């Protein structure tokens, strides 16, 4: 059925929520990063 | 009928959970610029 | 109405509708006969409802897992056990007691005639009567006999 079909969709999608939280958080370290520097450099 | 409505429903679930990982990608970014106010605070004119 | 279980099918439910067509795939027949299927599937609710218990034949109660069809049945020969264990093993006990019992009865029985003796005779213990089961011709020729010693 359709529904079937559509469930694993949902769970592929809530699988790649904690996949990309993750993959969001090691480049959002940089920006923190960054405006750290910013804030030393001055 | 009742088939076609809950793939419609379980389409919707599945949409909501990717505007979710959109959201919690932001919410990451966010959330490194949140709370390092203090840590710079503590860190550069404490120091 | 009970322990239907062990009659079940085994998106379906134990119905067993004794005296159906949408999206959901209606085409097929589930195998709960002893009573009958019908068309019904679980990706609707409302045509197994409509198959089940919604209008005409009712849906019959049954176990709620076919393992506790098979734990009755376990517990159904565990109870002939038991039964025939209180009809043959505990029957002869009980044959055994009602032997000991006439044995005490008997033992008992002696002790009376012994004391009616020691109060019609001599104390110390000394009898020579006899028992048996007569008819009542019998009884009033014993009593013809004994009269000489009557209570």
């Amino acid at each position: 059925l359709a529904a079937e079909q559509e469930a694993q969709h949902i769970v592929a999608a809530a699988r790649n929520a904690k996949m990309a939280r993750l993959r969001q958080a090691k480049e959002e370290a940089e920006r923190e990063i960054a405006e750290h520097r910013a804030q030393v450099e001055r | 009928q009742m088939v076609r409505f809950i793939r419609q429903e379980a389409e919707e679930k599945a949409n909501e959970i990717s505007v979710s990982a959109e959201e919690e990608f932001n919410i990451e970014k966010l959330q490194l610029v949140e709370a390092e106010k203090k840590k710079i605070r503590q860190e550069y004119e404490r120091k | 109405a009970v322990r239907d279980l062990s009659n079940l099918v085994k998106l379906v439910t134990l119905l067993a509708v004794v005296p159906t067509s949408y999206v959901v795939p209606r085409s097929s027949k589930l195998l709960y006969e002893d009573l009958y299927t019908v068309t019904l599937f679980g990706r609707v609710a409302d045509n197994f409802r409509i198959a089940a218990r919604e209008k005409g034949f009712q849906i019959r109660d049954f176990e709620y897992s076919s393992e506790a069809q098979e734990s009755r049945n376990q517990e159904l020969e565990k109870l002939v056990h038991d039964q025939e264990s209180l009809r043959s093993s505990l029957l002869q006990w009980c044959y055994t007691s009602y032997g000991e019992v006439f044995s005490s009865w008997m033992h008992f029985c002696a002790v009376r005639v012994f004391a009616e003796s020691i109060l019609r005779y001599g104390l110390p213990p000394s009898f020579l009567a006899c028992v048996l089961a007569p008819s009542v011709k019998g009884e009033k020729k014993v009593r013809s006999i004994l009269e000489e010693l009557c209570g």
